[PDB]
């Protein structure tokens, strides 16, 4: 069985944030279904959950404002939240259990909402370049800085997946600007940085961005 | 037993107090003249075979499988009869939940438990069926009801019947009370929209 | 609502660690429907214990629930690296509600490793937009402190970078950290010694990365 979560990443201060669970390869019926979120480096916060035909109950924090119901026809669940502020910006799941587990055993991949007025933005990708500048053997290291995108997320793989091994990627620090940036960087052999090629590919949904960049040790 | 027969203890009639972990026993020693059976008037259904399976078994866990905070859209501790007082006020049995009408509504209860444990479950459960259509209004908002379970071997669909009775202990409605075995690994599926008297603890069982 | 749990536990690998969680009455006393989640970061939890004790399969081999009074634990045995995670437990409440504790971030305590140090220039294609981005890398350190110092021209620098870390590598348990500096494409061009030096117990002398052009 598989649960994933859908529904737009950016909404504005005081409307309605909307999100809908799609339900795969079994039925809605007889389980009982849950909304979960996680603020960004937060823990995480039961919103609430529906059970028997069309029956809910929510967190009391949050009960004036929530409303989830079900569609067994199409099999999925939703959520509302109206007046939304920045205290909702959050990575929103929605998971499934049953009495007998009594917890929640299966969890949608999470989709990241974020509270605010601005406008997307796409990343753009400069190169951390390598050279003869060496550091604790398996010396060299490059990267690429993608820098000025909002909202969250953006993911970054090198060389199209097939190069995981010595890459970090490191989480995004949000900048003065409002604006998201990031970095990536790779531990190389030195004496190969003429004849390997290093390709890193950002991918920023929320503005339908995604870019490859060769990162090499220039002259 | 003391003064209860099976059913009063298996459904929890607040007279009994025979609970816990209770020791294995070697066989139960059961009056015929069982001074407290159900508190309401009524049938458990093949009483028959079920003391037929008790006597393979020697030991007994009550286990919690649907809690009773989980029915927040009824009423659960409304369901009282003076047919069977704890102290002196009207209560009703332990172990099975009498669900009643929140605020002029009865919404469809539609429910899985899925016996997650090593051992089969011995589950119990009931109906109401309602004196008079006012009395069904008055409990249940809904006039025409059903109850409907279902596990891998098993396949209820019923239809409570508005009857009015002959009063035994001041009531003209009766319960019927049913009990299954759930194996590891087995849903035991519950729908109703009314008269459904719901499941709360369980018992484990290991046989010979 | 919060479950109380260690902020962090911290273990070497082989070793037994537990995690507390405590809630009251109405939720870890009275019922046993606690459960405890592995989380790794930017994934879903991933449900490693329920009915207080039991494994939804063999990936939970090496964890174990129990629970007296109010208080649930989780103990995981022979632990391993990869078993870095945030832990959670929840609990039904006699509410028709479920809550979480806090979470605990599980640390694996390994031999000092020292960082290896690596500094950035601006690139040209970003100095064209104005601004320029210098870039210090120190990876695959252990312990977690390290203290990273700007100077530009031998000035120290304050308020003009952010930094960030990895979470603890899930095969050799060590860190990665990116200190970035951030200044205007005048200010960048006004000086000449970029320069990150580093401080961190694998190093018996702080260790300093420098450039020139600028
Ligand atoms: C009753 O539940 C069992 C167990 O479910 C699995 O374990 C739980 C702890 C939870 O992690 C669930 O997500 C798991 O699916 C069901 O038996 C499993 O059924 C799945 C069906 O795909 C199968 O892959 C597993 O091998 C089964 N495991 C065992 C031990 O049999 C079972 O189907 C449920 N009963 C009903 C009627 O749905
Ligand atoms: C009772 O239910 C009715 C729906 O008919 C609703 O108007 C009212 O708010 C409810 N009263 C409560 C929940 O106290």
């Amino acid at each position: 069985v598989q649960l994933q979560e859908s529904g737009p990443g950016l909404v504005k201060p005081s409307e309605t944030l909307s999100l809908t669970c799609t339900v795969s390869g079994g039925s809605i019926n007889s389980y009982y279904w849950s909304w979960i979120r996680q603020p960004p480096g937060k823990g995480l916060e039961w919103i609430g959950y529906l059970f028997d035909s069309g029956s809910t109950k929510y967190n009391p924090s949050l009960t004036s404002r929530v409303t989830i119901s079900v569609d067994t026809s199409k099999n999925q669940f939703s959520l509302k939240l109206s007046s939304v502020t920045a205290a909702d910006t959050a990575v929103y799941y929605c998971a499934r259990g049953f009495w007998g587990l009594d917890g929640f055993d299966i969890w949608g991949q999470g989709t990241t909402v974020t509270v605010s007025s601005a406008s997307t933005k796409g990343p753009s990708v400069f190169p951390l370049a390598p050279s003869s500048k060496s550091t604790s053997g398996g010396t060299a290291a490059l990267g690429c800085l993608v820098k000025d995108y909002f909202p969250e997320p953006v993911t970054v793989s090198w060389n199209s997946g097939a190069l995981t091994s010595g890459v970090h990627t490191f989480p995004a620090v949000l900048q003065s600007s409002g604006l998201y940036s990031l970095s990536s960087v790779v531990t190389v052999p030195s004496s190969s940085l003429g004849t390997q090629t290093y390709i890193c590919n950002v991918n920023h949904k929320p503005s339908n961005t995604k870019v490859d960049k060769k990162v090499e040790p220039k002259s | 037993l003391r003064d209860c027969s099976v059913a009063g203890w298996l459904l929890g009639n607040p007279m009994c107090d025979e609970f816990i972990n209770v020791p294995e026993w070697s066989y139960i020693v059961e009056k015929a003249n069982p001074a407290n059976d159900l508190c309401y008037p009524g049938n458990f259904n093949d009483y028959e075979e079920l003391k037929h399976l008790l006597s393979r078994i020697n030991h007994f866990e009550k286990i919690q499988i649907i809690p009773k905070s989980s029915w927040s859209d009824h009423e659960a501790s409304s369901g009282v009869s003076s047919a069977c007082p704890y102290q002196g006020t009207p209560s009703f049995f332990r172990n099975v939940v009498w669900l009643i009408k929140k605020n002029n509504t009865y919404p469809t209860i539609k429910r899985s438990y899925n016996n997650t444990n090593q051992e089969d479950l011995l589950i119990l459960w009931g109906i109401h069926h309602s004196n008079d259509a006012a009395e069904q209004t008055k409990l249940y908002q809904n006039p025409t009801t059903y109850i409907s379970v279902g596990t891998s071997t098993l396949n209820q669909r019923l239809v409570p019947k508005i009857a009015t009775r002959s009063k035994v202990n001041g009531q003209s409605g009766r319960m019927d009370f049913f009990w299954t075995i759930l194996k590891p690994n087995d849903a035991i599926n519950f729908e109703s929209n009314g008269n459904f008297i719901a499941p709360e603890y369980a018992y484990k069982i290991v046989k010979k | 609502a919060v479950l109380t749990q260690p902020a962090s536990v911290s273990g070497s690998p082989g070793q037994s660690i537990t995690i507390s969680c405590t809630g009251t009455s109405s939720d870890v006393g009275d019922y046993n429907y606690v459960s405890w989640y592995q989380q790794h970061p930017g994934k879903a939890p991933t449900l490693m214990i329920y009915d207080v004790n039991k494994r939804p399969s063999g990936d939970s081999n090496r964890f174990s629930g129990s629970k007296s009074g109010n208080t649930a634990s989780l103990t995981i045995s022979g632990l391993q690296a990869e078993d870095e995670a945030d832990y959670y437990c929840s609990s039904y409440t006699s509410s028709n509600t479920w809550v979480f504790g806090g979470g605990t971030k599980l640390e694996i305590k390994r031999t000092v490793a020292a960082p290896s140090v690596f500094i950035f220039p601006p690139s040209d294609e970003q100095l064209k937009s104005g601004t320029a981005s210098v870039v210090c890398l120190l990876n695959n350190f252990y312990p977690r402190e390290a203290k990273v110092q700007w100077k530009v021209d031998n000035a120290l620098q304050s308020g003009n970078s952010q930094e960030s870390v990895t979470e603890q590598d899930s095969k050799d348990s060590t860190y990665s950290l990116s200190s970035t500096l951030t200044l205007s494409k005048a200010d960048y061009e006004k000086h000449k010694v970029y320069a990150c030096e580093v401080t961190h117990q694998g190093l018996s002398s702080p260790v300093t990365k420098s450039f020139n052009r600028g």
